[PDB]
């Protein structure tokens, strides 16, 4: 079988629903076909061509307006043409909807709204309601988000990201999310985003 | 001349899914054999009639009920998969199984059109 091709997620992996995201499969085995497939689901959702310069070729599949529907992991295959055989299942991708639980989840800064430049940036995101995970991801950097177990603290449900000592790189939005057991690639309604500024080697959060 | 005009009608239409399909004169003879009735200007049917007789769900890729790997599927090799694969899948296109019967039903009922509006307009001049 054929080496797995590549499956990216832009913009990001995270997705609001009512809208489309492009998922990116690709390879350089000379495939002028890509299929994906969803949570071993036996039905392909969708059947791609792509015309392979010197081997180069990708399919930019548009899922359509997202859904609850739409969350759970995704992989693509490659083929040579119509009756080859198809390549190995590409890396995992999961793709996770928002705003599908009315509980509102918060952003703050632990040690507290300015940070010292020797002091350590640690990102607490929390809930009052009941909460299995919380996701962390930062503007621009759309890879895989942060995700940590919730822990039962202060009659809250809470954790904390320490993202170490203040660096310039720290700077940036930041929203988190939150999650529950049955279902995990439901996620809450964003929070209210968290800007961070480097400001005299300190960092601050900017309104 | 309505016996002329209705099996030409269907002499016709059974000549353009012919033509779009590439689909040889036995399969035409085929779709024939179920279309001489009046359902030669219905779309749906045909493209139900093309599904059935010419297997064009055994086009698509498949995977195994009890698990397993995706596999091309077992008609892939039959020309109907073929024309199927270059009139609804090239480079930048996009297909699933839901799409493809709209699709078929759409060019269908192009041929259809084509075919009646030809022939009547010849017939009246
Ligand atoms: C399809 O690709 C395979 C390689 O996986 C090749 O052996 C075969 O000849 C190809 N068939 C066609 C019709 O191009
Ligand atoms: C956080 O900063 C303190 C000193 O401000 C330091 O002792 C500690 O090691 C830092 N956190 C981690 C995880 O190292
Ligand atoms: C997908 O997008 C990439 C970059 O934008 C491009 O190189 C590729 O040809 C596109 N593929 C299709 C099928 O549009």
């Amino acid at each position: 079988v054929s080496k797995k091709p590549s499956l990216s997620v832009q913009p990001g992996p995270i997705v609001a629903p009512e809208e489309t995201l492009t998922l990116q499969c690709g390879s350089d085995a000379g495939y002028n076909r890509f299929v994906l497939y969803k949570d071993g689901e036996r039905d392909f959702l969708q059947l791609a061509g792509a015309q392979p310069q010197a081997g180069l070729s990708q399919a930019n599949f548009t899922l359509g307006p997202v859904s609850r529907s739409y969350g759970g992991q995704y992989r693509c295959y490659g083929a040579h043409n119509l009756s080859s055989e198809w390549s190995a299942p590409s890396d995992p991708l999961d793709i996770l909807i928002a705003g599908q639980f009315y509980d509102r989840v918060s952003l703050s800064v632990q040690p507290g709204p300015t940070v010292a430049s020797g002091e350590n940036v640690t990102l607490l995101c929390q809930s009052q309601g009941w909460m299995q995970t919380f996701l962390l991801t930062k503007e621009g950097a759309a890879d895989d988000p942060w995700r940590l177990r919730s822990t039962y603290q202060s009659q809250k449900y809470q954790a904390e990201f320490p993202m170490g000592p203040v660096t310039s790189a720290h700077a940036g939005t930041y929203r988190c999310y939150g999650s529950q057991s049955s279902k995990p690639y439901l996620l809450t309604h964003p929070s209210d985003p968290l800007e961070l500024v480097v400001s005299g080697g300190g960092g601050l959060e900017v309104l | 001349g309505e016996a002329a005009r209705i099996p030409a009608a269907i002499d016709a239409v059974i000549e353009g899914i012919k033509s779009k399909f590439s689909i040889d004169t036995l399969g035409g003879e085929a779709l024939k054999s179920v279309i001489d009735g009046t359902n030669y200007y219905d779309a749906s049917y045909i493209t139900t009639a093309i599904y059935n007789k010419f297997q064009v769900s055994s086009c698509l890729p498949s995977v195994p009920f009890l698990g397993g790997p995706p596999v091309p599927g077992a008609g892939a090799n039959k020309p109907i998969c073929s024309a199927v694969d270059k009139l609804y899948l090239g480079s930048g296109n996009f297909l699933d199984k839901s799409s493809l019967p709209g699709s078929i039903q759409k060019d269908v009922a192009k041929i259809v059109a084509g075919a009646e509006q030809a022939a009547k307009a010849k017939a009246a001049m």
